[PDB]
């Protein structure tokens, strides 16, 4: 959006759980539901490859 | 308002009211306070229940420690103004040589303070070792200058009761990291050099901030380690019986517990639908 | 080399035991390749089995 | 009435056919107690159907 999503608190996400606010926020740019698993550097390089 | 099942009411409300009255109590640590650890339900209930109660008590304790959050911005700006003070004291001082003292004040003066929680320790250590090198050069005392051997942090040219007061204050803040005790007895001494007195107050403030940093990090990694192993033992024990209830409680328990934010989200996910995964929980 | 023991930087010379301990800026890889080929040539194994 | 809100969820919000209901399905009997707590968002219905779909999916699993 016009504001960059620097702060970590504005993104959060559950998985395998009934979370109807997450499902109601489809095509909504502001929460940015992202997975728990962080990509390490080596798999990041392999993705770029 | 932590809720769990398997115990009576009175010990639960006693423990959660003790948790609110934790930061006004001395030497608070769970390994130092084992009275909580006997209330988890050992030799009393089922196995998945006692892992459940132990995980919820430790995770609520960690939430309470984050709720306390002992302040360090005041001592940070105090260390910054004392850093500017010892820089302005070492500006006009006539040293044995201008060169390396000029280099050490050039190291000291630029590091005012830092923004986030990570950068404080190495900049306060570098500022402190440059400060005590300038202190040892001002009194012209010897110092370790072999390559790879950093001059350790020590108070210079004081009485034994004053440095013993520094060490007992170090012990008192390593026991209780929440109460701030700045400059208990008088360390401003007119009988010595004012540069030495200012750098001694600076190294007291540096000792205080490194002490509260080390105590805070050791407490949070102890709490995070025990909630980690509680998560592993719970996801071990619940998985032997395939059921929807075990699937749902496992899907809550999939989230990582490496962070206070992550443990907070996992705790609120434990709270918000507790009635869903409660059906596979026996009671004695 | 110059090892450090305790606030002192006394020297240490050690025997290089084998030819491979030489720096590759003096005895490089392909030099050892040709050395192995000459060694195989001496034992009549220059065609390997 | 709790039955009125329950039929409002399983009929206006979730569009269940009448031959399947929370009496003959245990995971709806667990999940309907918390769907009724969702006060708003009843205008958007497909998210609730998708949530019921993934809940009945995680009901029938091996892991």
């Amino acid at each position: 959006d016009r504001q960059p999503l620097n702060p970590a608190n504005i993104e959060a996400r559950h998985h395998g759980v009934s979370d109807v606010p997450r499902l109601g926020a489809m095509d909504a740019d502001e929460p940015l539901f992202v997975d728990d698993y962080r990509a390490t550097d080596d798999e990041w390089t392999l993705q770029k490859v | 308002s932590l809720q769990f099942i398997g115990l009576q009411r009175r010990d639960v409300v006693a423990l959660v009211n003790f948790l609110r009255h934790l930061t006004q109590k001395p030497d608070v640590d769970l390994e130092a306070h084992p009275k909580i650890l006997k209330k988890c339900g050992e030799k009393r209930l089922h196995r998945r229940t006692v892992l459940f109660n132990e995980l919820m008590l430790w995770l609520g304790y960690y939430r309470e420690l984050r709720f306390h959050n002992p302040d360090l911005s005041s001592v940070l700006e105090e260390f910054e103004v004392r850093c500017v003070a010892v820089a302005r004291r070492g500006y006009t001082y006539p040293f044995g040589d201008r060169g390396k003292a000029r280099d050490h004040l050039a190291v000291l003066d630029r590091t005012e303070f830092d923004t986030d929680v990570r950068h404080d320790a190495e900049i306060v250590e570098r500022a402190l070792v440059s400060a005590v090198i300038l202190a040892k050069m001002s009194v012209r005392e010897t110092l370790v200058t072999a390559i790879g051997q950093t001059e350790p942090i020590a108070f210079v040219h004081l009485k034994d009761t004053e440095v013993q007061r520094i060490e007992e204050n170090l012990e008192g803040v390593r026991r209780n990291m929440f109460c701030v005790k700045p400059l208990d007895l008088n360390l401003d001494r007119h009988a010595n050099t004012a540069l030495v007195n200012a750098v001694n107050k600076l190294v007291y403030t540096g000792r205080l901030i490194m002490n509260v940093r080390r105590s805070w990090e050791e407490l949070e990694r102890k709490c995070l380690a025990r909630i980690q192993e509680r998560c592993k033992l719970l996801v071990k024990e619940l998985r032997m019986c395939l059921s929807f209830d075990s699937n749902y409680c496992r899907n809550i328990l999939k989230h990582a517990v490496e962070n206070g934010d992550s443990a907070d989200t996992l705790l609120e996910l434990l709270i918000e639908d507790f009635d869903i995964y409660v059906d596979s929980f026996p009671q004695s | 080399t110059h090892c450090q023991e305790n606030s002192e930087t006394v020297a240490l010379c050690t025997p290089r035991i084998v030819i491979g301990n030489l720096p590759d800026g003096l005895a490089p890889g392909p030099f050892h390749e040709l050395r192995t080929w000459e060694i195989m040539e001496h034992m009549r194994l220059r065609p390997p089995p | 009435k709790r039955d009125e809100k329950h039929r409002h969820v399983v009929n206006v919000v979730l569009e269940l056919p009448t031959e399947i209901s929370e009496a003959t399905h245990p995971v709806l009997a667990t999940m309907l107690s918390k769907y009724t707590r969702m006060s708003s968002l009843f205008n958007d219905k497909c998210a609730f159907k998708l949530d019921l779909l993934r809940m009945v999916a995680v009901s029938r699993t091996r892991r």
